[PDB]
């Protein structure tokens, strides 16, 4: 997260982090949101331009942690995955199209005071929190600045990290970039002209982007991190998974059994 | 717990069984548990590597109890065995499939018990190279 | 919107933390965010 500051312990208890069982690495963020279902983006799993094809044998999900290279007896739990389903449509070739993944754990994690689903958006929802100036929440353990001059290292963070991104207008996402841009995703960040700065890096790529009800006072995923060109460029701004658009297809591949 | 089975998992192939068998883990059952401390000294059929692995919160180990582990050539499929014996002469074996580990840090490891008592017990266990404080010093216990 | 057979439990009390929301404690940075909702005429 480039310019974000350090996360309170509990501050989003369905942050999920996909990690790599040999060598050990973190892969990308997640979303917990239900106690065996996990959300997540497709480029973190499949992404042949970069090598990129993990099955459920490669990868354990770590729930409920703070810092990011520490294993947590306190308040972490490790889960394995028992199946991994990617959006059939995903388009990895040309703009990330459908940039989204459903995992599910082999067994219910056990919730607590540090893991706890985080909501879906409803039709009302998305339509009354869905405006150009509201913002969301992204948190990650990615990247803390787009570039580092000797080591990588420097740009790493201890702690999850907490930025609060203003939503904007989809002219001016389309204006911003020669990439196309499609119904499935939104952009969201600080105009050059706002006083603020702020975005989603290199190792955030599945963690939520939310928003709390003023009327239920629930925090919903609107958002998925998914890309960008670069990292909190001027100018520029950071592309999420429409949730909400793909809400259908989700619980297409969730309710799979008896019903 | 009752559904996990090593015997069926996947040893993560890259590992380096002297960089693990040597030091100090600590293994605790739960964030709270503090007894019974048990310490096990493992000792690998080749290059020594007196390991102790100081165990917290497992029920089944009485709190004044030492373990003296020797390998063996058992389960030999991508598997190391161990037989232990201990103080009380209570003896069990105990065979680790490891999952993911950083020889520095941290190490998932599915772990199968044998009592000579009540047979077969599967576990998915995180062994800790740092000690979460409430954990009594490894040259106190062991 | 989802079973719970096939989904689970989590749903009918998702988004209210425990350390926060459940227990009527709000984080350092809430306030951006319902001010964000300030709407001008």
């Amino acid at each position: 997260i480039v310019e974000g500051q350090d996360a309170e312990v509990g501050l989003s208890p369905w942050q999920v982090m996909l990690f790599r069982k040999s060598p050990q690495e973190l892969l990308c963020g997640a979303s917990l949101i239900s106690d065996r279902w996990v959300l997540t983006a497709a480029h973190c799993l499949l992404y042949p331009p970069w090598d990129k094809n993990f099955t459920v044998d490669d990868l354990l999900v770590r729930i409920g942690k703070h810092s990011r290279t520490r294993y947590e007896r306190k308040v972490e739990k490790i889960s394995m995955l028992d199946k991994i389903y990617i959006h059939p449509r995903y388009n990895w070739k040309e703009n990330l199209d459908r940039d989204i993944a459903l995992l599910k754990l082999k067994r219910p994690i056990e919730l607590s005071d540090y893991i706890h689903p985080v909501c879906l958006p409803d039709k009302q929802t998305a339509a009354k929190l869905l405006h150009a100036g509201f913002k969301g929440r992204v948190t990650g353990w990615g990247n803390r600045r787009e570039t580092w001059t000797t080591s990588v290292a420097e740009v790493q963070p201890s702690v999850l990290q907490v930025v609060n991104l203003p939503l904007v207008e989809r002219p001016v996402c389309k204006a911003s970039t020669r990439i196309r841009i499609t119904d499935n995703m939104f952009c969201a960040g600080y105009k050059p002209g706002e006083g603020k700065r702020g975005d989603a890096c290199e190792g955030d790529s599945g963690g939520p982007f939310v928003m709390k009800s003023p009327y239920n006072n629930r925090w919903y995923q609107m958002g998925i991190v998914s890309w960008g060109e670069g990292c909190d460029r001027d100018g520029k701004y950071g592309f999420y998974t429409h949730v909400f658009r793909l809400k259908k297809w989700i619980q297409k591949v969730i309710d799979r059994l008896g019903s | 717990a009752e559904g996990d089975d090593c015997s069926i998992e996947k040893a993560m192939g890259d590992f380096k069984p002297e960089e693990f068998f040597n030091g100090t883990w600590y293994l605790a059952h739960g964030p709270g548990v503090t007894s019974p401390a048990v310490c096990q000294k493992f000792t690998t059929s080749g290059s020594k590597g007196f390991t102790q692995i100081v165990e917290i919160g497992y029920n089944k180990f009485e709190s004044n109890v030492k373990f003296q582990c020797n390998q063996v050539d058992n389960k030999n499929g991508e598997q190391y065995s161990f037989k232990c014996k201990s103080s009380d002469n209570t003896e069990f074996e105990a065979d680790f499939t490891f999952i993911s580990v950083s020889y520095d840090n941290f190490a998932l490891v599915c772990r199968s018990i044998t009592f000579t008592s009540q047979p077969k017990e599967d576990r998915y266990l995180v062994f800790e190279r740092t000690k979460s404080d409430t954990d009594p010093d490894a040259k106190e216990i062991c | 919107f989802f079973n719970e057979k096939t989904f689970g439990a989590g749903e009918a009390d998702c988004g209210l933390r425990p350390l926060f929301e459940k227990k009527q404690v709000q984080d350092q940075t809430e306030k951006e965010l319902f001010e964000s909702y300030i709407e001008g005429r």
